[PDB]
Protein backbone atom coordinates (compact mmCIF):
# COMPACT_ATOMS: atom_id res chain seq x y z
CA UNK A 1 0.00 0.00 0.00
CA UNK A 2 1.44 3.39 -1.19
CA UNK A 3 1.90 6.34 1.20
CA UNK A 4 1.56 9.96 0.00
CA UNK A 5 3.82 12.08 2.23
CA UNK A 6 3.45 15.81 2.91
CA UNK A 7 4.89 18.07 5.67
CA UNK A 8 2.33 18.24 8.56
CA UNK A 9 2.94 21.98 9.08
CA UNK A 10 4.83 24.86 7.43
CA UNK A 11 4.94 28.67 7.80
CA UNK A 12 5.73 31.84 5.86
CA UNK A 13 5.78 35.63 6.34
CA UNK A 14 3.55 38.03 4.28
CA UNK A 15 4.98 38.63 0.79
CA UNK A 16 7.30 35.60 1.27
CA UNK A 17 7.82 32.45 -0.87
CA UNK A 18 6.98 28.94 0.46
CA UNK A 19 7.20 25.46 -1.14
CA UNK A 20 4.96 22.52 -0.03
CA UNK A 21 6.14 19.09 -1.12
CA UNK A 22 4.32 15.88 -1.80
CA UNK A 23 6.03 12.53 -2.22
CA UNK A 24 5.67 8.76 -2.56
CA UNK A 25 7.21 5.92 -0.50
CA UNK A 26 7.31 3.68 -3.66
CA UNK A 27 9.63 5.99 -5.63
CA UNK A 28 9.59 9.24 -7.65
CA UNK A 29 6.51 11.38 -8.50
CA UNK A 30 6.14 11.71 -12.31
CA UNK A 31 3.75 13.51 -14.82
CA UNK A 32 1.78 10.18 -14.84
CA UNK A 33 0.75 10.74 -11.19
CA UNK A 34 -1.12 13.94 -12.39
CA UNK A 35 -0.51 15.81 -9.10
CA UNK A 36 -3.42 17.87 -7.78
CA UNK A 37 -3.39 20.53 -5.04
CA UNK A 38 -6.50 21.35 -3.02
CA UNK A 39 -6.92 24.25 -0.53
CA UNK A 40 -9.29 23.98 2.39
CA UNK A 41 -10.32 26.90 4.62
CA UNK A 42 -11.93 25.77 8.01
CA UNK A 43 -15.56 24.61 7.79
CA UNK A 44 -15.27 25.06 3.99
CA UNK A 45 -15.30 22.63 1.05
CA UNK A 46 -11.90 21.95 -0.62
CA UNK A 47 -11.00 24.16 -3.62
CA UNK A 48 -8.77 22.77 -6.39
CA UNK A 49 -5.71 25.00 -7.04
CA UNK A 50 -3.37 23.07 -9.35
CA UNK A 51 -4.17 20.01 -11.55
CA UNK A 52 -1.95 17.83 -13.89
CA UNK A 53 1.18 18.98 -11.92
CA UNK A 54 1.24 22.67 -13.06
CA UNK A 55 -2.19 23.63 -14.44
CA UNK A 56 -4.12 26.35 -12.60
CA UNK A 57 -7.83 26.03 -11.97
CA UNK A 58 -10.25 28.85 -13.04
CA UNK A 59 -9.79 32.00 -10.93
CA UNK A 60 -6.68 30.75 -9.05
CA UNK A 61 -4.13 33.58 -8.34
CA UNK A 62 -0.90 33.40 -10.41
CA UNK A 63 1.17 33.26 -7.16
CA UNK A 64 0.20 29.60 -6.75
CA UNK A 65 2.26 27.34 -9.04
CA UNK A 66 2.93 23.63 -9.43
CA UNK A 67 5.88 21.51 -10.50
CA UNK A 68 7.85 18.30 -9.88
CA UNK A 69 11.19 19.03 -8.17
CA UNK A 70 13.40 16.08 -7.36
CA UNK A 71 11.32 12.99 -6.75
CA UNK A 72 8.32 14.97 -5.37
CA UNK A 73 5.37 17.14 -6.54
CA UNK A 74 5.74 20.76 -5.36
CA UNK A 75 3.40 23.71 -4.64
CA UNK A 76 5.05 27.13 -4.56
CA UNK A 77 3.29 30.22 -3.17
CA UNK A 78 5.23 33.34 -4.31
CA UNK A 79 4.27 36.36 -2.20
CA UNK A 80 2.05 34.73 0.46
CA UNK A 81 -1.08 36.53 1.73
CA UNK A 82 -2.90 36.23 5.12
CA UNK A 83 -5.80 34.54 3.21
CA UNK A 84 -3.31 31.75 2.12
CA UNK A 85 -3.32 30.32 5.72
CA UNK A 86 -5.22 27.01 5.17
CA UNK A 87 -4.81 23.21 4.76
CA UNK A 88 -3.23 22.01 1.52
CA UNK A 89 -3.93 18.52 0.27
CA UNK A 90 -1.95 16.86 -2.49
CA UNK A 91 -3.41 14.05 -4.61
CA UNK A 92 -1.44 11.56 -6.70
CA UNK A 93 -2.82 9.05 -9.21
CA UNK A 94 -1.12 5.71 -8.26
CA UNK A 95 -2.00 2.51 -10.10
CA UNK A 96 -5.72 2.69 -11.03
CA UNK A 97 -6.62 4.78 -7.94
CA UNK A 98 -5.93 8.24 -6.44
CA UNK A 99 -4.44 8.86 -2.98
CA UNK A 100 -4.44 12.03 -0.92
CA UNK A 101 -1.61 13.01 1.40
CA UNK A 102 -2.28 13.86 5.05
CA UNK A 103 -2.31 17.55 4.16
CA UNK A 104 -0.13 20.52 5.15
CA UNK A 105 -1.26 23.23 7.52
CA UNK A 106 0.24 26.47 6.29
CA UNK A 107 0.46 29.32 8.73
CA UNK A 108 1.04 32.84 7.44
CA UNK A 109 3.13 34.58 10.17
CA UNK A 110 3.22 36.05 12.75
CA UNK A 111 0.29 38.35 13.21
CA UNK A 112 -2.27 39.72 15.79
CA UNK A 113 -2.51 37.96 19.11
CA UNK A 114 -6.27 38.64 19.68
CA UNK A 115 -7.89 38.77 23.13
CA UNK A 116 -11.22 36.82 23.44
CA UNK A 117 -14.68 38.45 23.62
CA UNK A 118 -16.48 36.64 26.47
CA UNK A 119 -20.28 36.55 26.99
CA UNK A 120 -21.80 34.50 29.84
CA UNK A 121 -25.51 33.65 30.07
CA UNK A 122 -27.33 32.45 33.21
CA UNK A 123 -29.94 29.58 32.84
CA UNK A 124 -33.33 30.67 31.37
CA UNK A 125 -36.65 30.72 33.38
CA UNK A 126 -38.02 27.94 31.05
CA UNK A 127 -34.99 25.64 31.63
CA UNK A 128 -35.09 26.05 35.45
CA UNK A 129 -38.82 25.03 35.28
CA UNK A 130 -37.72 21.86 33.36
CA UNK A 131 -35.54 21.08 36.46
CA UNK A 132 -32.34 21.84 34.45
CA UNK A 133 -29.66 24.59 34.54
CA UNK A 134 -27.07 25.50 31.88
CA UNK A 135 -24.48 28.28 32.11
CA UNK A 136 -23.44 29.44 28.60
CA UNK A 137 -19.87 30.90 28.19
CA UNK A 138 -19.30 32.18 24.61
CA UNK A 139 -15.60 32.90 23.84
CA UNK A 140 -15.10 34.51 20.42
CA UNK A 141 -12.48 36.26 18.13
CA UNK A 142 -9.28 34.94 19.87
CA UNK A 143 -5.75 34.22 18.45
CA UNK A 144 -3.99 31.81 19.10
CA UNK A 145 -6.65 29.13 19.53
CA UNK A 146 -5.69 27.51 22.79
CA UNK A 147 -7.60 28.45 25.94
CA UNK A 148 -8.20 27.29 29.52
CA UNK A 149 -11.83 27.63 30.68
CA UNK A 150 -12.19 27.80 34.46
CA UNK A 151 -15.67 27.60 35.97
CA UNK A 152 -16.27 29.71 39.02
CA UNK A 153 -19.05 30.51 41.48
CA UNK A 154 -17.90 31.02 45.03
CA UNK A 155 -14.13 31.07 44.09
CA UNK A 156 -13.77 27.23 44.34
CA UNK A 157 -13.35 25.98 40.75
CA UNK A 158 -16.13 23.78 39.31
CA UNK A 159 -14.58 20.29 38.97
CA UNK A 160 -17.14 18.65 36.59
CA UNK A 161 -20.29 19.27 34.51
CA UNK A 162 -18.06 21.32 32.17
CA UNK A 163 -18.41 20.67 28.42
CA UNK A 164 -16.10 22.88 26.33
CA UNK A 165 -15.76 22.81 22.51
CA UNK A 166 -12.19 22.34 21.18
CA UNK A 167 -11.24 25.92 20.04
CA UNK A 168 -12.58 26.00 16.48
CA UNK A 169 -10.87 28.12 13.78
CA UNK A 170 -13.55 30.38 12.23
CA UNK A 171 -14.39 33.41 9.95
CA UNK A 172 -11.40 35.89 9.70
CA UNK A 173 -9.05 33.10 11.03
CA UNK A 174 -10.49 34.01 14.50
CA UNK A 175 -11.15 31.37 17.16
CA UNK A 176 -14.70 30.87 18.42
CA UNK A 177 -15.40 28.45 21.29
CA UNK A 178 -18.04 27.71 23.96
CA UNK A 179 -18.17 26.22 27.46
CA UNK A 180 -21.33 24.77 29.07
CA UNK A 181 -21.84 24.14 32.82
CA UNK A 182 -24.65 21.73 33.81
CA UNK A 183 -26.00 22.38 37.33
CA UNK A 184 -29.11 21.33 39.33
CA UNK A 185 -31.64 24.23 39.97
CA UNK A 186 -30.68 23.93 43.69
CA UNK A 187 -26.93 24.56 42.90
CA UNK A 188 -27.84 27.70 40.85
CA UNK A 189 -30.13 29.03 43.66
CA UNK A 190 -27.53 28.08 46.39
CA UNK A 191 -24.33 30.10 45.49
CA UNK A 192 -24.00 33.95 45.46
CA UNK A 193 -23.05 34.25 41.71
CA UNK A 194 -21.40 32.12 38.91
CA UNK A 195 -18.25 33.22 36.92
CA UNK A 196 -16.53 32.07 33.68
CA UNK A 197 -12.72 32.59 33.65
CA UNK A 198 -10.87 32.14 30.32
CA UNK A 199 -7.04 31.91 30.39
CA UNK A 200 -5.59 32.99 27.00
CA UNK A 201 -1.72 33.33 26.95
CA UNK A 202 -1.63 33.87 30.74
CA UNK A 203 -4.24 36.68 30.40
CA UNK A 204 -7.45 35.86 32.33
CA UNK A 205 -10.66 37.58 31.14
CA UNK A 206 -13.61 36.92 33.53
CA UNK A 207 -17.46 37.30 33.30
CA UNK A 208 -19.99 36.79 36.20
CA UNK A 209 -23.79 35.96 36.44
CA UNK A 210 -26.19 36.00 39.50
CA UNK A 211 -29.74 34.48 40.12
CA UNK B 1 0.57 -6.26 -14.57
CA UNK B 2 -1.80 -3.46 -15.70
CA UNK B 3 -2.40 -0.02 -14.17
CA UNK B 4 -3.69 3.18 -15.78
CA UNK B 5 -0.43 4.73 -14.36
CA UNK B 6 1.77 2.07 -16.07
CA UNK B 7 -0.08 2.62 -19.38
CA UNK B 8 0.34 6.40 -18.94
CA UNK B 9 4.09 5.97 -18.06
CA UNK B 10 4.52 3.68 -21.10
CA UNK B 11 2.96 6.21 -23.56
CA UNK B 12 4.97 9.13 -22.06
CA UNK B 13 8.20 7.00 -22.27
CA UNK B 14 7.62 6.07 -25.95
CA UNK B 15 6.82 9.82 -26.66
CA UNK B 16 10.25 10.84 -25.26
CA UNK B 17 11.73 7.98 -27.33
CA UNK B 18 10.08 9.28 -30.57
CA UNK B 19 11.42 12.79 -29.74
CA UNK B 20 15.03 11.44 -29.18
CA UNK B 21 14.77 9.50 -32.46
CA UNK B 22 13.40 12.58 -34.38
CA UNK B 23 16.40 14.55 -33.05
CA UNK B 24 18.93 11.92 -34.13
CA UNK B 25 17.37 11.86 -37.63
CA UNK B 26 16.75 15.63 -38.35
CA UNK B 27 20.57 16.20 -38.41
CA UNK B 28 21.15 14.58 -41.89
CA UNK B 29 18.07 16.09 -43.68
CA UNK B 30 17.21 19.18 -41.49
CA UNK B 31 1.11 8.24 -50.02
CA UNK B 32 1.55 6.47 -46.57
CA UNK B 33 -1.60 5.07 -44.91
CA UNK B 34 -0.46 5.72 -41.27
CA UNK B 35 -3.04 5.23 -38.42
CA UNK B 36 -4.87 8.45 -37.47
CA UNK B 37 -7.65 9.30 -34.99
CA UNK B 38 -10.92 10.65 -36.41
CA UNK B 39 -14.00 11.89 -34.46
CA UNK B 40 -15.90 8.64 -35.42
CA UNK B 41 -13.38 6.64 -33.33
CA UNK B 42 -14.63 8.14 -30.05
CA UNK B 43 -11.20 9.29 -28.74
CA UNK B 44 -11.89 13.05 -28.86
CA UNK B 45 -14.16 15.02 -26.46
CA UNK B 46 -16.91 15.39 -29.14
CA UNK B 47 -18.50 11.92 -29.51
CA UNK B 48 -16.34 10.36 -26.76
CA UNK B 49 -16.82 6.57 -26.79
CA UNK B 50 -14.78 4.51 -24.31
CA UNK B 51 -15.42 1.15 -26.06
CA UNK B 52 -14.75 2.22 -29.70
CA UNK B 53 -11.76 4.38 -28.66
CA UNK B 54 -9.98 1.50 -26.85
CA UNK B 55 -10.49 -0.67 -29.97
CA UNK B 56 -8.99 2.09 -32.25
CA UNK B 57 -6.00 2.53 -29.86
CA UNK B 58 -5.10 -1.25 -29.93
CA UNK B 59 -5.84 -1.49 -33.70
CA UNK B 60 -3.71 1.59 -34.53
CA UNK B 61 -0.81 0.48 -32.33
CA UNK B 62 -0.84 -3.03 -34.01
CA UNK B 63 -0.89 -1.29 -37.44
CA UNK B 64 2.08 0.96 -36.48
CA UNK B 65 4.28 -2.12 -35.80
CA UNK B 66 5.26 -2.66 -39.48
CA UNK B 67 6.48 0.97 -39.54
CA UNK B 68 8.41 0.54 -36.28
CA UNK B 69 10.03 -2.59 -37.84
CA UNK B 70 11.01 -0.36 -40.80
CA UNK B 71 12.70 2.13 -38.42
CA UNK B 72 15.06 -0.59 -37.11
CA UNK B 73 17.10 -0.88 -40.37
CA UNK B 74 16.92 2.96 -40.81
CA UNK B 75 23.62 3.40 -35.54
CA UNK B 76 21.49 3.98 -32.37
CA UNK B 77 19.96 0.58 -33.34
CA UNK B 78 19.25 0.04 -29.61
CA UNK B 79 17.10 3.28 -29.50
CA UNK B 80 14.91 2.39 -32.52
CA UNK B 81 14.62 -1.24 -31.23
CA UNK B 82 13.61 0.14 -27.80
CA UNK B 83 10.76 2.09 -29.46
CA UNK B 84 9.48 -1.10 -31.14
CA UNK B 85 9.84 -3.29 -27.98
CA UNK B 86 8.37 -0.63 -25.62
CA UNK B 87 5.32 -0.40 -28.03
CA UNK B 88 4.71 -4.21 -27.79
CA UNK B 89 4.51 -3.80 -23.94
CA UNK B 90 2.01 -0.91 -24.52
CA UNK B 91 -0.10 -3.17 -26.77
CA UNK B 92 -0.01 -6.06 -24.18
CA UNK B 93 -1.12 -3.60 -21.43
CA UNK B 94 -4.02 -2.29 -23.50
CA UNK B 95 -5.01 -5.87 -24.65
CA UNK B 96 -5.13 -6.83 -20.91
CA UNK B 97 -7.23 -3.72 -20.09
CA UNK B 98 -9.66 -4.52 -22.92
CA UNK B 99 -9.88 -8.20 -21.61
CA UNK B 100 -13.72 -7.67 -21.63
CA UNK B 101 -13.59 -8.21 -25.52
CA UNK B 102 -11.42 -8.13 -28.76
CA UNK B 103 -12.76 -7.31 -32.31
CA UNK B 104 -10.10 -5.00 -33.72
CA UNK B 105 -8.83 -5.65 -36.78
CA UNK B 106 -5.33 -7.27 -36.48
CA UNK B 107 -3.19 -6.56 -39.65
CA UNK B 108 -2.30 -9.21 -42.32
CA UNK B 109 1.38 -10.37 -42.05
CA UNK B 110 2.15 -10.89 -45.80
CA UNK B 111 0.65 -7.44 -46.71
CA UNK B 112 3.06 -5.87 -44.16
CA UNK B 113 6.17 -7.77 -45.43
CA UNK B 114 5.37 -6.47 -48.97
CA UNK B 115 4.84 -2.87 -47.76
CA UNK B 116 8.16 -3.23 -45.83
CA UNK B 117 10.13 -4.18 -48.98
CA UNK B 118 8.43 -1.30 -50.91
CA UNK B 119 9.49 1.21 -48.14
CA UNK B 120 13.02 -0.28 -48.18
CA UNK B 121 13.34 0.10 -51.99
CA UNK B 122 13.03 3.96 -51.85
CA UNK B 123 16.08 6.24 -52.26
CA UNK B 124 17.72 7.67 -49.09
CA UNK B 125 15.81 11.02 -49.24
CA UNK B 126 12.36 9.28 -49.42
CA UNK B 127 13.48 6.95 -46.59
CA UNK B 128 14.28 9.99 -44.36
CA UNK B 129 10.89 11.61 -45.20
CA UNK B 130 9.17 8.22 -44.49
CA UNK B 131 10.90 8.19 -41.03
CA UNK B 132 9.81 11.80 -40.32
CA UNK B 133 6.21 11.01 -41.32
CA UNK B 134 6.12 7.77 -39.25
CA UNK B 135 7.54 9.53 -36.14
CA UNK B 136 5.16 12.56 -36.36
CA UNK B 137 2.08 10.42 -37.02
CA UNK B 138 2.97 7.97 -34.17
CA UNK B 139 3.46 10.99 -31.84
CA UNK B 140 0.03 12.40 -32.80
CA UNK B 141 -1.65 9.00 -32.21
CA UNK B 142 0.06 8.45 -28.76
CA UNK B 143 -0.82 11.99 -27.60
CA UNK B 144 -4.53 11.41 -28.41
CA UNK B 145 -4.50 7.93 -26.83
CA UNK B 146 -2.90 9.48 -23.68
CA UNK B 147 -5.70 12.16 -23.41
CA UNK B 148 -8.48 9.58 -24.08
CA UNK B 149 -7.21 6.89 -21.65
CA UNK B 150 -7.51 9.32 -18.79
CA UNK B 151 -11.26 9.19 -19.15
CA UNK B 152 -11.51 5.41 -19.59
CA UNK C 1 -20.32 27.91 -15.11
CA UNK C 2 -20.03 24.16 -14.33
CA UNK C 3 -22.10 22.84 -11.40
CA UNK C 4 -22.06 19.59 -9.34
CA UNK C 5 -24.82 18.94 -6.78
CA UNK C 6 -24.44 16.09 -4.26
CA UNK C 7 -27.61 14.58 -2.63
CA UNK C 8 -28.94 12.71 -0.68
CA UNK C 9 -27.02 11.67 2.40
CA UNK C 10 -28.43 11.37 5.89
CA UNK C 11 -28.64 9.44 9.15
CA UNK C 12 -28.40 5.68 8.62
CA UNK C 13 -28.13 2.64 10.95
CA UNK C 14 -24.97 0.39 10.92
CA UNK C 15 -25.25 -2.34 8.27
CA UNK C 16 -27.61 0.00 6.41
CA UNK C 17 -27.86 1.17 2.80
CA UNK C 18 -27.66 4.67 1.21
CA UNK C 19 -27.60 5.94 -2.40
CA UNK C 20 -25.83 9.21 -3.26
CA UNK C 21 -26.50 11.17 -6.46
CA UNK C 22 -24.47 13.87 -8.20
CA UNK C 23 -26.24 16.09 -10.68
CA UNK C 24 -23.80 17.55 -13.20
CA UNK C 25 -24.41 20.54 -15.49
CA UNK C 26 -22.36 22.91 -17.63
CA UNK C 27 -19.92 20.38 -19.18
CA UNK C 28 -19.73 17.31 -21.55
CA UNK C 29 -20.44 14.74 -18.74
CA UNK C 30 -20.33 11.67 -21.05
CA UNK C 31 -16.74 12.67 -21.95
CA UNK C 32 -15.30 12.68 -18.29
CA UNK C 33 -14.21 10.20 -15.59
CA UNK C 34 -16.11 11.05 -12.33
CA UNK C 35 -14.97 10.37 -8.76
CA UNK C 36 -15.97 10.50 -5.09
CA UNK C 37 -13.90 11.80 -2.14
CA UNK C 38 -14.94 11.59 1.59
CA UNK C 39 -14.02 13.79 4.56
CA UNK C 40 -14.57 12.18 8.00
CA UNK C 41 -15.25 14.63 10.91
CA UNK C 42 -12.04 16.46 11.84
CA UNK C 43 -10.01 14.26 9.45
CA UNK C 44 -8.25 14.55 6.09
CA UNK C 45 -9.42 13.86 2.51
CA UNK C 46 -10.03 10.19 1.48
CA UNK C 47 -10.60 8.94 -2.12
CA UNK C 48 -13.59 6.55 -2.38
CA UNK C 49 -14.37 5.45 -5.91
CA UNK C 50 -14.16 6.37 -9.63
CA UNK C 51 -16.09 5.66 -12.89
CA UNK C 52 -14.84 5.97 -16.49
CA UNK C 53 -16.75 8.21 -18.98
CA UNK C 54 -19.04 5.33 -20.14
CA UNK C 55 -19.15 3.27 -16.97
CA UNK C 56 -17.02 0.43 -18.35
CA UNK C 57 -14.27 0.88 -15.71
CA UNK C 58 -15.02 1.22 -11.96
CA UNK C 59 -12.47 1.68 -9.19
CA UNK C 60 -12.75 1.67 -5.37
CA UNK C 61 -10.70 2.31 -2.25
CA UNK C 62 -9.75 -1.03 -0.67
CA UNK C 63 -11.62 -0.10 2.59
CA UNK C 64 -15.00 0.01 0.70
CA UNK C 65 -14.36 -2.36 -2.31
CA UNK C 66 -17.03 -4.98 -1.49
CA UNK C 67 -19.52 -2.57 0.15
CA UNK C 68 -19.75 0.34 -2.36
CA UNK C 69 -20.89 0.46 -5.97
CA UNK C 70 -20.40 3.32 -8.40
CA UNK C 71 -22.88 3.81 -11.24
CA UNK C 72 -23.42 6.52 -13.85
CA UNK C 73 -26.32 7.86 -15.95
CA UNK C 74 -26.57 9.97 -19.09
CA UNK C 75 -28.65 11.86 -20.49
CA UNK C 76 -29.54 12.26 -16.77
CA UNK C 77 -25.89 13.58 -16.20
CA UNK C 78 -25.86 11.82 -12.79
CA UNK C 79 -23.27 9.66 -10.90
CA UNK C 80 -24.39 7.46 -8.00
CA UNK C 81 -22.68 6.05 -4.94
CA UNK C 82 -24.56 2.94 -3.73
CA UNK C 83 -23.34 2.42 -0.16
CA UNK C 84 -24.12 -0.93 1.50
CA UNK C 85 -22.98 -2.62 4.77
CA UNK C 86 -22.48 0.93 6.20
CA UNK C 87 -20.19 1.25 9.21
CA UNK C 88 -19.54 4.22 11.64
CA UNK C 89 -16.19 4.49 9.78
CA UNK C 90 -18.21 5.68 6.68
CA UNK C 91 -19.51 8.80 8.53
CA UNK C 92 -18.17 11.77 6.46
CA UNK C 93 -19.02 14.60 4.02
CA UNK C 94 -19.00 13.03 0.53
CA UNK C 95 -17.86 14.99 -2.54
CA UNK C 96 -18.35 14.16 -6.26
CA UNK C 97 -16.01 15.48 -8.98
CA UNK C 98 -14.78 15.22 -12.56
CA UNK C 99 -11.20 14.29 -13.38
CA UNK C 100 -9.46 17.04 -15.40
CA UNK C 101 -9.42 16.79 -19.17
CA UNK C 102 -10.21 18.64 -22.41
CA UNK C 103 -8.80 21.95 -21.06
CA UNK C 104 -10.92 21.74 -17.84
CA UNK C 105 -9.68 21.14 -14.26
CA UNK C 106 -11.20 19.10 -11.42
CA UNK C 107 -14.47 20.67 -10.26
CA UNK C 108 -15.95 19.45 -6.95
CA UNK C 109 -19.46 19.97 -5.55
CA UNK C 110 -20.68 21.37 -2.20
CA UNK C 111 -20.86 17.90 -0.53
CA UNK C 112 -23.45 15.69 1.19
CA UNK C 113 -23.39 14.56 4.88
CA UNK C 114 -23.66 10.84 5.66
CA UNK C 115 -23.97 9.88 9.37
CA UNK C 116 -23.66 6.23 10.49
CA UNK C 117 -24.85 5.68 14.11
CA UNK C 118 -26.95 3.24 16.25
CA UNK C 119 -28.35 6.37 18.08
CA UNK C 120 -31.83 7.68 17.06
CA UNK C 121 -32.77 11.20 15.77
CA UNK C 122 -33.48 13.77 18.54
CA UNK C 123 -35.10 17.17 17.99
CA UNK C 124 -33.77 20.18 19.95
CA UNK C 125 -35.00 21.76 23.23
CA UNK C 126 -34.87 25.56 22.59
CA UNK C 127 -34.35 27.98 25.49
CA UNK C 128 -34.03 31.81 25.29
CA UNK C 129 -30.76 33.58 26.21
CA UNK C 130 -32.02 36.89 27.66
CA UNK C 131 -30.24 40.27 27.20
CA UNK C 132 -28.83 41.26 30.64
CA UNK C 133 -29.62 44.91 31.67
CA UNK C 134 -26.53 47.20 31.17
CA UNK C 135 -25.00 47.48 23.23
CA UNK C 136 -26.38 44.06 24.36
CA UNK C 137 -26.11 40.40 23.18
CA UNK C 138 -29.16 38.06 23.18
CA UNK C 139 -29.35 34.43 22.07
CA UNK C 140 -31.08 31.03 21.73
CA UNK C 141 -29.81 27.87 23.44
CA UNK C 142 -30.42 24.81 21.13
CA UNK C 143 -30.15 21.77 23.45
CA UNK C 144 -29.66 17.97 23.14
CA UNK C 145 -30.11 17.20 19.39
CA UNK C 146 -28.75 14.44 17.08
CA UNK C 147 -27.37 14.29 14.41
CA UNK C 148 -25.95 17.63 13.12
CA UNK C 149 -26.81 20.15 11.50
CA UNK C 150 -29.01 22.83 13.18
CA UNK C 151 -29.80 26.02 11.16
CA UNK C 152 -30.35 29.19 13.24
CA UNK C 153 -31.69 32.32 11.53
CA UNK C 154 -33.04 35.58 13.04
CA UNK C 155 -35.81 36.92 12.40
CA UNK C 156 -24.43 40.84 15.07
CA UNK C 157 -25.41 37.17 14.30
CA UNK C 158 -22.95 34.53 15.58
CA UNK C 159 -24.07 30.85 15.48
CA UNK C 160 -21.47 28.94 17.53
CA UNK C 161 -20.05 25.44 16.83
CA UNK C 162 -21.91 22.62 18.64
CA UNK C 163 -20.57 20.77 21.71
CA UNK C 164 -20.38 16.93 21.66
CA UNK C 165 -21.39 15.60 25.10
CA UNK C 166 -20.69 12.24 26.87
CA UNK C 167 -24.39 11.47 26.04
CA UNK C 168 -23.66 11.65 22.28
CA UNK C 169 -25.98 14.63 21.69
CA UNK C 170 -25.07 18.13 20.47
CA UNK C 171 -25.92 21.58 21.95
CA UNK C 172 -25.18 24.99 20.33
CA UNK C 173 -25.84 28.76 20.84
CA UNK C 174 -26.65 31.58 18.37
CA UNK C 175 -26.09 35.20 19.61
CA UNK C 176 -27.04 38.70 18.20
CA UNK C 177 -25.09 41.88 19.16
CA UNK C 178 -39.02 41.90 18.44
CA UNK C 179 -36.22 39.25 18.52
CA UNK C 180 -37.14 35.67 17.39
CA UNK C 181 -34.63 32.90 16.51
CA UNK C 182 -35.77 30.40 13.86
CA UNK C 183 -34.26 27.00 14.79
CA UNK C 184 -34.39 24.27 12.10
CA UNK C 185 -33.27 20.67 12.61
CA UNK C 186 -33.99 18.90 9.29
CA UNK C 187 -32.82 15.34 10.41
CA UNK C 188 -35.80 15.16 12.93
CA UNK C 189 -38.00 17.66 10.94
CA UNK C 190 -38.25 20.07 13.94
CA UNK C 191 -38.74 23.83 13.27
CA UNK C 192 -38.82 26.10 16.35
CA UNK C 193 -39.58 29.87 16.36
CA UNK C 194 -38.86 31.41 19.81
CA UNK C 195 -39.16 35.08 20.79
CA UNK C 196 -36.38 36.14 23.19
CA UNK C 197 -37.52 38.97 25.52
CA UNK C 198 -35.57 40.89 28.25
CA UNK C 199 -36.37 39.51 31.76
CA UNK C 200 -38.94 41.60 33.73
Amino acid sequence: QTVVTQEPSLSVSPGGTVTLTCGLSSGSVTASNYPGWFQQTPGQAPRALIYSTNDRHSGVPSRFSGSISGNKAALTITGAQPEDEADYYCALDIGDITEFGGGTHLTVLGQPKAAPSVTLFPPSSEELQANKATLVCLISDFYPGAVTVAWKADSSPVKAGVETTTPSKQSNNKYAASSYLSLTPEQWKSHRSYSCQVTHEGSTVEKTVAP
Amino acid sequence: LTSSERIDKQIRYILDGISALRKETCNKSNNLNLPKMAEKDGCFQSGFNEETCLVKIITGLLEFEVYLEYLQNRSSEEQARAVQMSTKVLIQFLQKKAKNLDAITTPDPTTNASLLTKLQAQNQWLQDMTTHLILRSFKEFLQSSLRALRQM
Amino acid sequence: EVQLVESGGGLVQPGGSLRLSCAASGFTFSSYRMYWVRQPPGKGLEWVSAISAGGGSTYYGDSVKGRFTISRDNAKNTVYLQMNSLKPEDTAVYYCANRAGWGMGDYWGQGTQVTVSSASTKGPSVFPLAPSSKTAALGCLVKDYFPEPVTVSWNGVHTFPAVLQSSGLYSLSSVVTTYICNVNHKPSNTKVDKKVEPKS
